[PDB]
């Protein structure tokens, strides 16, 4: 099933970063996460 | 010990050294551009930093 998950950026638990300038998508061991 | 004045903890134990794991301005390590070492670290997941 598909379910939405909230997330807050803090500490090594969640680190957010911009998309890869080289590959153009999420890097290795990284998943996308939107933001309003 | 003062006569020789040798500073230990300078040799790197390997790629598993904690100082190598994190970046720092005091310690600079690098390789040759466009070689096999570049694509070994680029493809690795743990060695992102």
């Amino acid at each position: 099933d598909h379910l939405s998950i909230v997330t807050l950026e803090e500490a090594p638990f969640v680190i957010v970063e911009s998309v890869d300038p080289l590959s153009g998508t999420c890097m290795r061991n990284t998943v996308p996460c939107q933001k309003r | 010990a003062f006569l020789v004045l040798d500073r230990p903890e300078e040799r790197i134990t390997g790629i598993n050294d904690p100082r190598l794991r994190n970046p720092s301005d005091k310690f600079i390590y690098a390789t040759v551009k466009q070689s096999s070492v570049d694509i070994y670290f680029r493809r690795q997941v743990e060695l992102s930093t």
